[PDB]
């Protein structure tokens, strides 16, 4: 139920960064999980989501083909692999757990219900 | 008591097994195990999509239309279905969609297999509100040679 983002920092344009998000809480593997990003003063942008068992993913069009989200339930962790990064990708990236069990990535995105959030990790891309 | 038993894709989407995009023999074993030696109640759709009757159990089909097979008991209402089970500790209701809706209010127990798949469909298991149902058992499995997706068995009891 509690989340901690990790990874992220400075990366050159065109490069890659790998983020992870570790959860504490036994029931982790019955919730969809999602990544979001936010720059100061602006609303959160949805980035990616994954179903409870980790088989099915959904991506924002702005990151499709570049970002991959994946999951390891045996370690209570989801990851975000970000390739071909641009300056525009610079933001704080947050992990979020679904408030409701066993939903689709689509429901997660389109009917928001958030169990909890990580504190976020700063991702910074130069040019 | 009356129990419902069901296999659910995400967002509670359900269907007949042979049309669902998965192979879960482990769910099959869990189903037989939790229905063995109990009366089962099903709708005609489910009856058709299994051809034969479940062995050694009273098989009760709920349908408005006349029966088309004498190896099972044919009833025309929820109350008739329950009555035809007589005096037993537990009745298993095995689907499908409308059948689940009809019996949910009378049920004290759910046996659910959650399947890590997104599948399009217009039939859903009814909404079971967390505040009304206590989860008393959960058992997580991953995909393997036999099973195509991660799946989680769950038993909940009405609060």
């Amino acid at each position: 139920v509690q989340l901690q983002e990790s990874g992220g920092g400075l990366v050159q344009a065109g490069g890659s960064l790998r983020l992870s998000c570790t959860a504490s809480g036994r029931t982790f593997s019955s919730y969809a999980m999602g990544w979001f990003r936010q720059t100061p003063g602006k609303e959160r942008e949805f980035v990616a989501a994954i179903t409870w068992g980790g088989s099915t993913t959904l991506y924002a069009d702005s990151v499709k083909g570049r970002f991959t989200m994946s999951r390891d339930n045996a370690k209570n962790t989801v990851y975000l692999q970000m390739n071909s990064l641009k300056p525009e990708d610079t933001a704080v990236y947050y992990c979020a757990a679904d408030g409701s069990q066993y939903r689709s990535t689509y429901s997660f995105r389109d009917k928001p219900d958030y169990g909890s959030w990580g504190q976020g990790t700063q991702v910074t891309v130069s040019s | 008591m009356i129990s419902l038993i069901a296999a659910l894709a995400v967002d509670r989407v359900i269907g007949m097994e042979n049309a669902m995009p998965w192979n879960l023999p482990a769910d099959l074993a869990w189903f037989k195990r939790n229905t063995l030696n109990k009366p089962v109640i099903m709708g005609r759709h489910t009856w058709e999509s299994i051809g034969r009757p479940l062995p050694g159990r009273k098989n009760i089909i709920l349908s408005s239309q006349p029966g088309t097979d004498d190896r099972v008991t044919w009833v025309k209402s929820v109350d008739e279905a329950i009555a035809a089970c007589g005096d037993v500790p537990e009745i298993m209701v095995i689907g499908g969609g409308r059948v689940y809706e009809q019996f949910l209010p009378k049920a004290q127990k759910l046996y659910l297999t959650h399947i890590d798949a997104e599948v399009e469909g217009d039939t859903h298991f009814p909404d079971y509100e967390p505040d009304d149902w206590e989860s008393v058992f959960s058992e997580f499995h991953d995909a393997d040679a036999q099973n195509s997706h991660s799946y989680c068995f769950e038993i909940l009891e009405r609060r």
